[PDB]
């Protein structure tokens, strides 16, 4: 599994004929040129990776794992749905009527938390976070002109990370000969490193249980039911009882390149939510897993747990 | 009702489909229609077991049930949706599941039927310009999925009879505490026994039963297909607007009225304002928001009157298709600018004329606020006051609460406004600036006296001032935001947070308690700001001086500025101005959140920041 970092930034398309230089020489502006740089596209590459990308086919033959974005403190992610604010609680799942339910004990405030903070709740050793713990990202807010005004929002990231499991496509080598590459539909390029080893966060070892968890890092398309059903072959375990903590399925949609028009819409379980489970036998819980529809377009990661 | 079991009603989603709108009729369409939603599922309810069998809300007084039901001649007020999207009834065991089975169907044929009314509605009015077999495509499977699973109807109950260890069920549902084990104990002592029936703690017994319903209502909102690719609906941009899976961006946009494609859900949207007018006869004051804004000093009638005539005429002129029954078919014809971008010299005039009239009357309002109120801790508070004689107080608290937003909330907003949603202790209103802060606050004074320096119930609140043009799912997304994460995050609630979002992007913030509205309505401050740019400058300077800690100290800082900016007609006016004035703020600063003094003073003149902006307050 090789991982990809990405350090995003905005292009700036600016004309040596400008009416003012006042404007820009208030702002302090400076130009200095960037020689012997590789640019490019993601949009050519997939440059003899028309060997890996379906032409009309949905998913590439390739697996996207999956993505985590990261701020200076690192990669970070969505605070898990069970974990309420006050200082912020844990809650683990009670019960009543022979089903498994989460005690009302105040509303979830979303935020984000590093992966160290991540790590310690998948392993049931997290009881409270403070919350100068919690992270909030900022909001950047841009003006969109798609190719009319747009308002364009998006989080205030530092780093992309991309999971990449390559059967034979020689993406490595492919990235690592490029810099930089502009990004799909966007004025936005970023700098591309590449290393040839799988995360920490997907070699734990969480032991043996009957009580397990799986945290939803990226969008997990397909209906409760199936996830569950799906898990079970998987781990070949039977699953006596579960409970999904999540809030509202997120539209997923994107772009059918084939037919020029948009995908059908498609709803997920939203990042951050909490599988918990109760198998009949102890299960040896896999540090990750993949469920549901699209994997190999980044969605369904899920992460394992571990809960009592 | 034999063997009594509690029941509970949830309806989802609900914000993020009032956000799904572009105007202001789409938003108070997707209020109304959510509280219908509501009144079919208790109507199932009543046919079975009558409505005092409905424990919250409380039908007793509800417009839909005294002219849906009861058939009676209610006006105007049928206009407001006052049902909340979760409810509580006592019903039969036996019957339970049939309910349920019953309660999601009424729901699922009622928006068919919407859906295909508004289907005929939209031919029949130019709202799609299609061909007689296209119009049968409208009604396959692929769109009536989409009306079938966008809302989620999720019904659970648990017997009211059944006999069980109190601390164990309490304890196994991640409930017992001290207070809770206390009062469990106390409950123990008068039916000598710990093994209960579940009525027996009634008050946890609604909390667990909402833990239990939650679990359902995930696991069924879930439970959806997959839709056909094509071009999404313009307003909400999620789902598949109608012969979007046909056409090509543009051909698909040709054949809807304005060029904006709607999905299902957003058709019925359009609709349901027809409808309802057809069944009652009404229809909201105020469709735009745009004509709530021109409420600001009674602009709108005051220019009507003077120049109401004649703007029609040269609209006219211009167009005859601007004007329509002898008014203006938008109200935003009422603002120059558009003109000017939405027979040029017949245009010109146009114009010229409204330019005029700014001259005399003044430049019109362009800005616009939305008020969202939402009682704090009404988990705790109720169950708190609830702790077979239960059930009856919390019904009683129910019916406080119906009476509240049925008739309280109603007569203070009168026509000074929209008031779209009221459901007990929860308000969404559309109000002119000028009238927004005054609404707010009476609101929250009258919920204070319809249930009694520490009150124990109490209303946070958030109001979004903002330009007519910006996009309303935006706006709602920051009116809640300041609701839940500004005003709900200070410790202790009970607060008012207040954001003007300008047009240029500027986005101003202030957290304030109640009182700093009726001491700053009633101030020497607000008087001498009003017939001043001398307020600009204090407020600028003042602001500059708590960016950090003045080394001076705020009070001398304070008299300082107060010094150098206020002043009146002579030596003896100007010295008790400046005495008045220091003590105003200092009273005000009482009521002003933040964790210390320098924040309290920045939050005051950003608050005062926000009702002297001549844009937003002309
Ligand atoms: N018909 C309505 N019109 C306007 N506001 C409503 C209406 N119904 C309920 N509300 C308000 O919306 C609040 C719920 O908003 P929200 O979007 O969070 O729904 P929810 O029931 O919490 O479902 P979800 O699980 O999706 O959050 C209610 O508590 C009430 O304050
Ligand atoms: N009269 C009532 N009887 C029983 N339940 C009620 C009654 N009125 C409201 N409720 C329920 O109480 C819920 C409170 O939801 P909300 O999200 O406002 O939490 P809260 O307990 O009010 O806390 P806060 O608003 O401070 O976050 C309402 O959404 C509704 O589900
Ligand atoms: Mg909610
Ligand atoms: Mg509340
Ligand atoms: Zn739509």
């Amino acid at each position: 599994m090789i991982e990809v970092t990405f350090t995003p930034y905005d292009v700036l398309l600016f004309r040596e004929s400008r009416p003012f230089d006042a404007g820009s020489e208030s702002v302090a502006r400076s130009i200095i040129p960037l020689p012997q740089t590789v640019a490019g596209a993601i949009r050519t590459l997939l440059k003899g990776l028309k060997n890996c990308v379906g032409v009309g086919e949905e998913e590439p033959e390739f697996t996207l794992v999956g993505i985590a974005i990261g701020t200076e403190k690192g990669r970070i992610y969505p605070l898990p749905f069970n974990i309420i604010k006050s200082f912020y609680k844990v809650v683990n799942p009670g019960r009543f009527l022979g089903k498994l339910i989460l005690p009302p004990k105040g509303k979830y405030k979303s935020g984000y938390v590093t992966e160290s903070i991540l790590e310690k709740y998948l392993k049931g050793e997290l009881k409270e976070v403070e919350e100068n713990k919690v992270i909030r990202i900022e909001k950047e807010k841009r003006i969109g002109i798609k190719l009319m005004l747009y308002t364009v929002e998006f989080l205030r990231i530092e780093k992309i990370y991309a999971w990449i499991e390559d059967p034979g496509c020689g993406i490595k080598d492919i990235l690592s000969s490029y810099e930089f590459l502009t990004l799909g539909g966007e004025s936005r390029v970023a700098f591309v490193e590449v290393d040839d080893k799988t995360p920490d966060i997907f070699n734990r070892e969480l032991g043996s249980t009957k009580k397990a968890l799986f945290y939803f890092s990226t969008p997990t398309i397909g209906k409760v039911g199936e996830i569950v059903q799906e898990l079970e072959k998987r781990l070949n375990a039977k699953i006596d009882d579960y409970l999904l903590v999540s809030s509202r399925p997120t539209a997923i949609s994107g772009w059918d390149m084939h037919e020029k028009k948009p995908k059908g819409t498609k709803f997920a379980i939203p990042p951050g939510s909490v599988l918990f489970v109760e198998f009949k036998e102890e299960v040896e819980v896999p540090p990750y897993i993949k469920l549901g529809k699209l994997k190999k377009l980044g969605y369904g990661l899920a992460l394992g747990g571990i809960w009592e | 009702v034999k063997d009594p079991t509690l029941l509970r009603i949830k309806i989802v989603p609900v914000q993020p489909f009032i956000a799904n709108s572009r105007k202001q009729l789409d938003l108070w369409a997707s209020s109304h229609l959510l509280s219908m939603l509501m009144y079919k599922a208790l109507e199932v309810i009543v046919d079975k077991f009558g409505p005092e069998h409905v424990i919250y809300p409380s039908l007793r007084d509800q417009p839909f049930f005294l002219k849906f039901y009861l058939g009676e001649n209610i006006g105007d007020e049928i206009l407001v949706a006052n049902l909340p999207n979760k409810a509580l009834a006592i019903v039969s065991g036996k019957e339970a599941e049939k309910i349920e089975e019953e309660i999601k169907k009424r729901i699922r044929d009622f928006l068919l039927q919407l859906y295909r009314e508004a289907v005929d509605w939209a031919v029949e009015n130019g709202v799609v310009k299609v061909d007689r077999s296209e119009k049968d495509s409208m009604l396959k499977e692929a769109y009536l999925k989409i009306v079938r699973e966008y809302f989620t109807v999720s019904i659970t109950w648990v017997s009211l009879s059944e006999k069980e260890d109190i601390y164990q069920v309490t304890e196994n549902a991640g409930l017992s505490d001290e207070d809770v084990k206390k009062w469990l104990k106390f409950a123990e002592k008068k039916e000598n026994s710990r093994v209960l029936e579940r009525i027996a703690i009634y008050p946890l017994l609604v909390k667990i039963l909402d833990s239990l319903g939650e679990r359902k209502v995930t696991e069924e909102r879930f439970e959806k297909s997959e839709q056909l690719k094509g071009w999404k609906c313009h307003v909400c941009g999620e789902n598949l607007a109608i012969f979007g899976d046909m056409y090509d961006h543009d051909n698909l946009k040709s054949l809807w009225l304005d060029e904006e494609p709607l999905c299902p859900m957003c058709l019925i949207k359009r609709y349901y304002p027809v409808w309802i007018r057809s069944k009652t006869g009404q229809k909201i004051r105020f469709e735009s928001v745009v004509d709530v804004a021109l409420l600001y000093k009674n602009w709108r009638k005051i220019f009507d009157e003077k120049y109401g005539k004649d703007l029609v005429s040269k609209a006219r002129e211009v167009s005859e298709d601007f004007v329509k029954d002898n008014m203006l078919v938008d109200s935003d014809l009422y603002y120059s600018s558009t003109w000017e971008s939405g027979d040029e010299e017949k245009v010109k005039e146009v114009v010229d004329f409204l330019n005029a009239a700014y001259k005399e009357i003044g430049n019109p309002p362009k800005y616009y606020a939305i008020l969202v109120m939402d009682g704090d801790d009404m988990g705790k508070v109720i169950s708190g006051e609830v702790l077979y004689s239960t059930p009856q107080v919390h019904v009683a608290i129910s019916q406080a609460l119906a009476n509240f937003s049925i008739r309280e909330v109603r007569s203070v907003v009168k026509d000074e406004g929209l008031l779209i949603y009221a459901g007990g202790d929860d308000v969404l209103a559309i109000l002119p600036v000028d009238k927004a802060l005054e609404v707010a606050y009476k609101i929250r004074k009258e919920f204070g006296k319809s249930f009694e320096l520490l009150p124990g119930w109490k209303l946070s609140a958030g109001i979004l001032i903002v330009h007519y043009k910006h996009p309303l799912y935006d706006a709602l997304e920051k009116a809640r935001d300041l609701l839940n994460n500004k005003a709900k995050n200070v410790p202790g609630k009970d607060t008012l947070a207040i954001g003007l979002l300008k047009r240029s992007g500027s986005y101003y913030i202030s957290l304030v308690g109640w009182e700093l509205i009726r001491v700053f309505y009633n101030s020497e401050l607000r008087k001498k700001l009003l017939e001043e740019g001398v307020g600009k400058r204090f407020i600028y300077h003042v602001l500059r001086e708590v960016d950090t800690w003045p080394k001076v100290g705020i009070d001398e800082m304070l008299k300082f500025e107060v010094i150098r900016h206020i002043r009146g007609r002579n030596k003896e006016e100007t010295k008790e101005l400046r005495e008045k004035i220091y003590g105003e703020i200092k009273d005000l600063l009482e009521h002003v959140r933040g964790n210390n003094e320098v924040e309290k003073v920045r939050g005051l003149f950003t608050f005062l920041k926000i009702i002297t902006d001549a844009e937003v307050f002309p």
